[PDB]
Formats: C-alpha cells, structure tokens, sequence
C-alpha cells in the first residue's frame, strides 16, 4: 500500500457494565507496517497472567479486548497502543463497573384481616432488593422486635410476624419497612381482633 | 463534575380496606467523567504531525424495584440488565 | 367484579433524555373500576396548553405520557395520579433534559509542508463541536492573532490561517486547539519555508 503512521478510524469508548458481565474495548486502526499493537490498564500492560480470562485479539484491522465477567477489580482506563516505523498513536477509555443494585420491593403486601379471638395470625410480606433489605415490623407505629407471642421470621424473601393467639387487644395498624441503599418502602394493613363471649 | 441524583417515588391509599403504601428510590443516576478519561494522541514522526483529542462522557446508571438496572453512555446506547444476572455458561 | 383500589403494579420510572428528543413516561395501573388518571408537572395538571405536544394514554392499564420534542425547559418532576372509589395512587419520576454537546473534532488536521520563501501559505484545519469549540493558532507556543500577514478566517467549520507572504523566519511547528466546554482537541504539524540568499 505504503508507508503510514498508525491512526484510529475508530477509537476506544468508554464502557457502563454490570458486574459479572462481559465487557468489550473495540478500535479500529491503520497504518503500514502493520502496527504492533499492545493494551494497558491504568499504564500497565496486559495479559492473561494480569487479568484471567481476557480475549484479546487483532486482525483485519479491528482491535478486540473482552472481558468474560467483569469484576469490581477490572475498573479504570484501558489504552490500545498502535506503534510501527511511521510513529505511534494511543486511544484511551474508561471501563466503568457498576455493583448490581435494587431498591426494596414488596412483591406481597401487608393485607388487613378480620379474625376471632383465639385466631392464629399470619401476617406476612414478600421482599426482593440487593443489597437485601433490613425489614422491620411495627404496630401502631412502635417496632416490634419480638419477645412472647409476636414472633418475627424469615424464609427467602417471605417475612412473616406470627400471632399464636390473637387476642382482643392486638388489633391495630400493623406496618413492616423494607429499607437499603438504594431506596426504601412501606406497607401498612389493620388487624382487628373479634372477640367471644 | 456534577453526578444528578433522580428519584422516584410511590404512594398508595386504600380507603376500602384500610391499607397504606409508599416507595421512594435512587432510580437514575448521572456522572460525568472527566476529559482524561477518554482520549487519543496520535505521532506521525514521519511527517512531523501530531494529534490529540480528550473528551468527557456522561454515564447513566438507572436501577428499578423490579430488579432491571439500565445503564450505559448519554448520547450513545442503554443496556439493560435482568437482577440479580444470570450468567451464562 | 370485585372492586379494587388503585394500584402501580409497575410505578413510573424517571427519564434522562437529550434535548429534542422523546421522552416517554408510563405506567401500569388495575384497580376497579378502573381508575380515573390525571398527569402533573410539578404539581400542575398537565394538558397541551401547557405542554404543547404531549400525547397520553391510558388503554387496558397503560398510562403514557410523551413528550414529542423535549426542551430544556420540561425538565422537572413527573405525577401520575389514579382515584377511583376504594382509594387512590400517585406515581412520581423526574424528567432531566440534557444538551447534545460533543467534544471538538479535527475533521481535518493541520498538514506539514515546504515551500518556497514569498510564496503565500495557507495552513487550515476542519473542526467540529457542540457547543462551537474556541479555535486558536500558534507557532511554536505563542499565539498567533489574526493581521494583515496572517490572516485567520473560518469559512463555517473550516478555518484557515493565511500567511500572505512566507518567509523562513514563519518555518515552526503550527498548533491548532479547539476547545469547548466537554473537551479539547490539539493539532500540531511542521511549516518550513525555505530560502535562497547571497
């Protein structure tokens, strides 16, 4: 063809990923000789000694480098290199790893309900979020943390306060808050309790 | 530069059976990053000609209560996210 | 049907669109009988004499709600609002409007050359940015304002700098930068004029 230095077509962008997620720096290059290409992250160079798992490759004129999963770790500015006997050129870009986040979601609410006394109670909710959410359960607005007969647990995401005998005065408005880092949410039902005789 | 926090909130009463509700979240967030960040310089020692370029970008992360997160880079793509991801192998 | 309160089984999301852009905001609502619905925009009720454009829906639990053309102007925060005779809901998302801006560009890069003391030189460069990058020329690292024998001129996104009337005291390494408030670019290259003197 004949002798030019290496320039980008197509530089390097930046790239948004979820953790644990492939990641991708793409370039298109040109120059002749062909270039003697070579990736570094924060100045440093690359390999699969440096970051397990990194496909890299370079043909055509497009310049590859993927990362199977990401992680935390991988974040900072990566560089392609293009060098050759007409000069050199880098493109430089950011990959940014995001944690996996969600903010508390009731995926089942607090529901009131009628009961006689001497009724077993239920009362239960459903609650996705990562980080998982610290729930709480509160009557008539004070927490609830459980001696005697309120028994607070959890199987998964299902959150459930028992009453083991209800009785007349533990009706009320019952609410369970769902908060973490990224948002918080709350659900409120009321219990009566009907007495006997 | 300046990140910008956008929320979203809920609110939910029902009178019939007695029942209250509400949500408020973290749903969008907005960065810039600086110009370093992405960047190009190109020697032509053969011609005596240099180039540089820096520019910033603006990353958009924005998550939900029904675990889909979207991100990517204002003015270029999304991509979206089922949580919590599920890897394939 | 059992009647049912209105409920968001999926509540609005916010929206970060670029100016002129869509941007849509929806919803799904149930409850029985099916909600009536009402859109706000920080609290006003929202109708096309106060967004001129918008469309809005509301079929089989769909609420929507788009803004053709958005403009800086319709960013803030976003309500939906659902009554019927159980109870009522309330959606709130924000709209943030972002300018296009993109960082300057050397469409064209300056070009090292010789030539021929006496002869006029013209050095130019192609650049492009949002906002309009600021353009500026230099000879080794002193800036070069436009005069008689040196003549700046941007003919759109072309700029030139005319050196009337070279002589080998002009050679030096040129440098164009453009810069804008989202980046800078720099373009740098040879002149060298040559000479004949007894």
């Amino acid at each position: 063809m004949t002798t030019q230095a290496p320039t980008f077509t197509q530089p390097l962008q930046s790239v948004v990923v979820l953790e644990g997620s492939t990641a991708t720096f793409e370039a298109h290059i040109s120059g002749f000789p062909v270039p003697e290409v070579s990736w570094f992250r924060d100045g440093q160079v690359i390999s699969t000694s440096t970051l397990p798992g990194v496909q890299i490759s370079f043909s055509d004129g497009r310049a590859k480098l993927t990362i199977p999963a990401v992680t935390k770790a991988n974040s900072g500015r990566y560089s392609l290199k293009a060098t050759n006997g007409s000069g050199q050129a880098t493109s430089t870009a950011e990959l940014l790893v995001k944690a996996e986040t969600a903010p508390p979601n009731f995926v089942q609410r607090l529901q009131s309900m009628t009961v006689r006394q001497g009724s077993q109670v239920r009362l239960q909710v459903r609650v996705t979020g990562i980080p998982t959410p610290v729930v709480k359960f509160y009557r008539d607005g004070a927490e609830i943390q459980s001696s005697l007969d309120f028994q607070i647990s959890q199987e998964g995401d299902l959150y459930s306060l028992l009453i083991a005998e209800a009785y007349p005065e533990d009706s009320g408005t019952y609410s369970v808050n769902a908060t973490n880092s990224v948002g918080r949410a709350t659900s409120t039902a009321e219990l009566l309790v009907q007495g006997e005789t | 530069m300046a990140t910008s926090e956008l929320s979203s909130e809920v609110s939910e009463e029902n009178s019939e059976r007695r029942e209250a509700f509400w949500a408020e979240w973290k749903d969008l967030t907005l960065s810039t990053r600086p110009e370093e960040g992405s960047s190009l310089h190109e020697e032509d020692t053969q011609r005596h000609e240099t180039y540089h370029q820096q520019g910033q970008s603006q990353v958009l992360v924005q998550r939900s209560p029904w675990l889909m997160m979207r991100m990517g880079i204002l003015g270029r793509g999304l991509q979206e996210y089922q949580l919590p991801y599920q890897r394939v192998l």
